[PDB]
Formats: structure tokens, C-alpha cells, sequence
């Protein structure tokens, strides 16, 4: 499942070795941890558990994987009639020996990791001559009203070294009117939710696409 | 000012638009969608003279109480589909949207007020529920689910969003 | 039926042979057909019987008056009490000898038709939107918040054949573009109440209003 290792790589980065979970697409769930490479006693070294608030604690089977990296990650999917948004959601991991390993309080809607902004064109504006970029959102994905972006433009005499405009939530145009003539741009654009409905963390940037000015 | 997260349109049109798209799968149900046995609903229609002139707290109660009905009558097809191999693929996702959606959509309308509102403007002995309608198809219980939120609760939380200080 | 007839003008004019039932204030709901038969049928050569969802079968008072070229507009004016939204509300029409006339199932909430917007207002833009144009919701007409509307851009006649743009609920202005210069423009505006929630038919279009470019 490259898509969820890459990603799960991500957090392990800019979040804590601790439990990491995030959706994709506001209809799913996965939590996992990573963690030195022992030997047998695998995914039944511990139990997860879970409770949306006022209903009953429920379990979520582990599974354990090779982390690129030569750890073992154990990973669980929540049943998607429990991935509801908006809804404090208890999270524990409990080692064999019966002891608290991790404990958490999210927010579904406040760990969403989106899949990348996916067609990203670029054309030279009406008479204005001004660069109109053009994307799709991550596919498959709700709440796009809600999705702001980042674009990312570089270029120049050997000498492309970017530069970020961030995009209102919603849109999905770029209006770049002060770029360098006669240059061969490169972009990218990444995602995002809004907040203060929405968290997260940004997702993987898009196919970029090059043009000339 | 803004009841938070439910009086965002687009948040609560999530939940509106899957409850449609559930409704509109179900319409070719055909003989592979009996929920054997007759699961009661809330009331979904609206009168929109009586609507617009009944005390706005009712809106709250007939909301709230009427959701609360709901989201059991979604778990019990839950359950009632976990068993057997009875046909309709289409069905257990449609359903698990709507046990997520509907949880989500309870605590949405608490914070704001929805709850302590019905609990008050219910707090008298009134007359029998006299209705009681049931399903037994799950193209009615997706159809009940779609009219009661793009409907009263929709609705009500229009009218409730519009709160500032006076 | 003053505003009325009109209404019920414009939803005949584009929808001949067919009942045709509308809302205009969700308070209200008409049924009704012209017949290309007369003579020989009287006030009880129909039966007009409905069923809002589990609620018992109910006749519907019929009214008849002279329309169009030769031809009889039956009506049934739906009592208000029955006239009850979010829940299928079963139609059924019959002639006086047991024939099945018509036969329908509708929502209230989905078959509402509105008065035109109004107070448009053409204007240009020293901008590439050539013109921007800014409007008004039909007046007296709540749940602003999802009417859609459609403007239309008349040319010059000769030819110029037409351009319609959709305009997203709510929003009551748009920037119209690629507007040939050295020409007279008329643009119009319809409404109509958007799903999910709701539903119906294009309002009439709003007086028009003409710009030269």
C-alpha cells in the first residue's frame, strides 16, 4: 500500500513516533506506530481499542508491517461506520502485559491527510498574458469547498529556487501576474483542509507542470 | 453569531447529498432490499403554513426526537444486514454512511441546542405520539433518511444558525 | 389566477399533454392540465385523488374555466393542511368512466416555481470580464441562501443565437466574458429553488437589460 506508507512516513516525520492516525477522504481511518523490529508476538503483542464518545469500547484487529526503514509498523482501519467527523473519538494501545502503551483524543476531521491535487494545467491568460493555473482536487474527496492549497512556482536562469502562494479554500485557480518574461516556470500545487472545521497536514504535491512565458 | 461547525452549509450538505445518493441507489432495490420486519421511522413531512407558525422551540423537539429515532432505526438495519447473505451490495455502504453520518450529525445539532431545547419544550405530558410509521424496505429508510435531514432538520437548522445577541 | 396564470402559462408552454403541479410559496401547491377534448365533459367527468405518504386516500375539489385556443384548464387547489412537504405525495386522475387519466408521485418541496429575479443591472469592467452583472432574488422569497439562477446573453440579432450561464445558488453576480466589442447586448435572469433540499422549474426571466460594447 505505497499511498498509505508514503504518507504514514510523512507523519512519522513531522509528527511523534506516538499514534498517528489520518483520513484521506473523510470515510476511513487508520492509526498506527512503528517500533523497533522484536520477534513473534506481533500484532498480538497488543490490543487497540477505541470508543466514539457514549458508545461501547470496541477493538480494532492490528496488523503488523515492514516499514521501509527496517522497523515493524502495526496498523489499524477503523470500521468505516466509525469514522464520523466531529465526534471525540478515544484511542488506547495496551502492550501484552496488560499496560497502557498509547493514549489519544482526536478529532477525525482534524487529522485529514489528502491525497494530491491531481490535473494541474497552466495557460497563458486572455490578452493579459498573465499564467492561469487550473487543478483538479484529490479525487474522490468530499468537502472541497473546504480544501485550500499552496502553490509552489519556480524558474529562471538556472536559477529556479520557488516561491508559495497560498490558494483560498474552494479554489482551484492561480492567477500569477508577476512572473519573469520570456522564462520556463515549473509548478506544483499540494492540499490541505481549512481550518477551523477541518485539520491536518499538508499532502503530497502534484504532478508539476512546466511553461514558458 | 454562526452556532459553529452545523450552520456551515456546505458541512451539513455532506450529510444531505449521501442521504440522497442512498435514497436514489435504493430506488432499484427491487426484491433484494426487505428489511423483514417493520422498523419505525420518524415522520419526515413538513407543513410549512403549521412550520413557520408553531413555536420555534417545537422545531427543535420534533428534530432532535426525530433523528434520535432515526439513528436506531439505521442500527437495527445495521444489524439486520450484519445477518444473512441476503442480497443488495449496494446496501452496507450506504448504511455505514449513515450510522457515521447520523452520529455525526446528533452531536452537530446538540452544540447547537437542538437537545437542551427538546428536553424543555418536551418537558410536560402531551398527548400520544398517534402516527407511528414504519419501513420495511430499506429503499423507505433511505428515502426517510434523505427527507428528514434535507428536510426539518435542514430546516431547523437554518432558522437556528440566525443567532446573534439581542 | 393573475401571476398565476402566467405561471401556469409558463409551465404549459413548455410542457403540453402532461399534469403539471407546482408550489410558489411551498404553502401551496396547484395540479392541473388543459384538455384538447371539450364538450361532453362536465365538472364530474374527473376524479382528482391524492395520498401524502401514510395518510389516507383524499379527493380533491376539480375547477374548470375556458383556455387557450378551444381548450378546458382543470385544476385541483391542494387544501393547505395536506399540502405537506418532504414526503411522496401520491396523484391520481380519473375520468368519469374509470379511466386512468393521470398518475404521479411528487414532492412539494421539488416542483416549486418562482417570481423572476429582479433589479439587474449590466454593467462593464475595465477588466478581461467585459461585463459584470449583479441582481436581485425574486422578491418575497425566503432560504435565499440556495436559489440557482441562469442569465442569458441576447446578441445583436442577425444571428447572434445565445449563451447561458449557470450561476451557483446564492450567488447573485457574475463576470461575463469573451463579449464581442462593437455590439448591444440584453441580459436576462431566471431562478430556481436548488436540490438537495429542494427542487422545480426555471422562473420567467427579469426584464432585461442592454450594454453596448
Amino acid at each position: 500500500d505505497p499511498k498509505f506508507e508514503s504518507k504514514a512516513a510523512l507523519l512519522a516525520a513531522r509528527g511523534p513516533e506516538e499514534l498517528l492516525c489520518f483520513t484521506e477522504r473523510l470515510e476511513d481511518l487508520v492509526c498506527f506506530w512503528e517500533e523497533a523490529a522484536s520477534a513473534g508476538v506481533g500484532p498480538g503483542q497488543y490490543s487497540f481499542s477505541y470508543q466514539l464518545e457514549d458508545e461501547p469500547w470496541k477493538l480494532c484487529r492490528l496488523h503488523q508491517a515492514p516499514t521501509a526503514r527496517g522497523a515493524v509498523r502495526f496498523w489499524c482501519s477503523l470500521p468505516t461506520a466509525d469514522t464520523s467527523s466531529f465526534v471525540p473519538l478515544e484511542l488506547r494501545v495496551t502492550a501484552a502485559s496488560g499496560a497502557p502503551r498509547y493514549h489519544r483524543v482526536i478529532h477525525i476531521n482534524e487529522v485529514v491527510l489528502l491525497d494530491a491535487p491531481v490535473g494541474l494545467v497552466a495557460r497563458l491568460a486572455d490578452e493579459s498574458g498573465h499564467v492561469v493555473l487550473r487543478w483538479l482536487p484529490p479525487p474522490e474527496t468530499p468537502m472541497t469547498s473546504h480544501i485550500r492549497y499552496e502553490v509552489d512556482v519556480s524558474a529562471g536562469q538556472g536559477a529556479g529556487s520557488v516561491q508559495r502562494v497560498e490558494i483560498l479554500e474552494g479554489r482551484t485557480e492561480c492567477v500569477l501576474s508577476n512572473l519573469r518574461g520570456r522564462t520556463r516556470y515549473t509548478f506544483a500545487v499540494r492540499a490541505r483542509m481549512a481550518e477551523p472545521s477541518f485539520g491536518g497536514f499538508w499532502s503530497e504535491w502534484s504532478e508539476p507542470v512546466s511553461l514558458l512565458t | 453569531a454562526p452556532p459553529r461547525l452545523i450552520c456551515d452549509s456546505r458541512v451539513l450538505e455532506r450529510y444531505l447529498l449521501e442521504a440522497k445518493e442512498a435514497e436514489k441507489i435504493t430506488t432499484g432495490c427491487a426484491e433484494h432490499c426487505s428489511l423483514n420486519e417493520k422498523i419505525t421511522v420518524p415522520d419526515t413531512k413538513v407543513n410549512f403554513y403549521a412550520w413557520k407558525r408553531m413555536e420555534v422551540g417545537q422545531q427543535a423537539v420534533e428534530v432532535w426526537q426525530g433523528l434520535a429515532l432515526l439513528s436506531e432505526a439505521v442500527l437495527r438495519g445495521q444489524a439486520l444486514l450484519v445477518k444473512s447473505s441476503q442480497p443488495w451490495e449496494p446496501l452496507q455502504l450506504h448504511v455505514d454512511k449513515a450510522v457515521s453520518g447520523l452520529r455525526s450529525l446528533t452531536t452537530l445539532l446538540r452544540a447547537l441546542g437542538a437537545q437542551k431545547e427538546a428536553i424543555s419544550n418536551s418537558d410536560a405530558a402531551s398527548a400520544a405520539p398517534l402516527r407511528t410509521i414504519t419501513a420495511d424496505t430499506f429503499r423507505k429508510l433511505f428515502r426517510v433518511y434523505s427527507n428528514f435531514l434535507r428536510g426539518k432538520l435542514k430546516l431547523y437548522t437554518g432558522e437556528a444558525c440566525r443567532t446573534g445577541d439581542r
